[PDB]
């Protein structure tokens, strides 16, 4: 992705590390994100999340 | 006058219980301060209490 500012072409990246703080399964509440291994759809237990 | 009556107390919600090799895991979710106590059913009971 090239961006031209004041007749100069800028190319940023590619990133050295492909690392992310998020896992393959995440939970979002308002402004907080949690790395949770939540139960699948239609497999929730009583008193627990889901 | 003072008289002996019956007081109604609530029972805490059942915790998430998972079994293992000679061990028991409990996920306690208390709404109010709840007392947890445990003992062995043998010669040495070794009573332990915690709020």
């Amino acid at each position: 992705h090239a961006v031209t500012v004041k007749d100069a072409k800028f190319i940023v990246g590619p990133m050295s590390s492909a690392w992310t703080p998020f896992d393959n399964k995440i939970v979002v509440y308002k402004g907080d994100v949690y790395n949770m291994d939540y139960p699948p759809f239609g497999a929730g237990r009583p008193g627990q999340f889901g | 006058p003072l008289a002996n009556v019956t007081c109604r107390v609530p029972k805490a919600r059942n915790p998430t219980v998972t079994y293992g090799k000679n061990q028991v895991i409990m996920l306690l979710y208390p709404d109010h301060p709840t007392l947890l106590s445990y003992r062995n059913m043998g010669e040495e009971p070794n009573y332990q209490e915690e709020w």
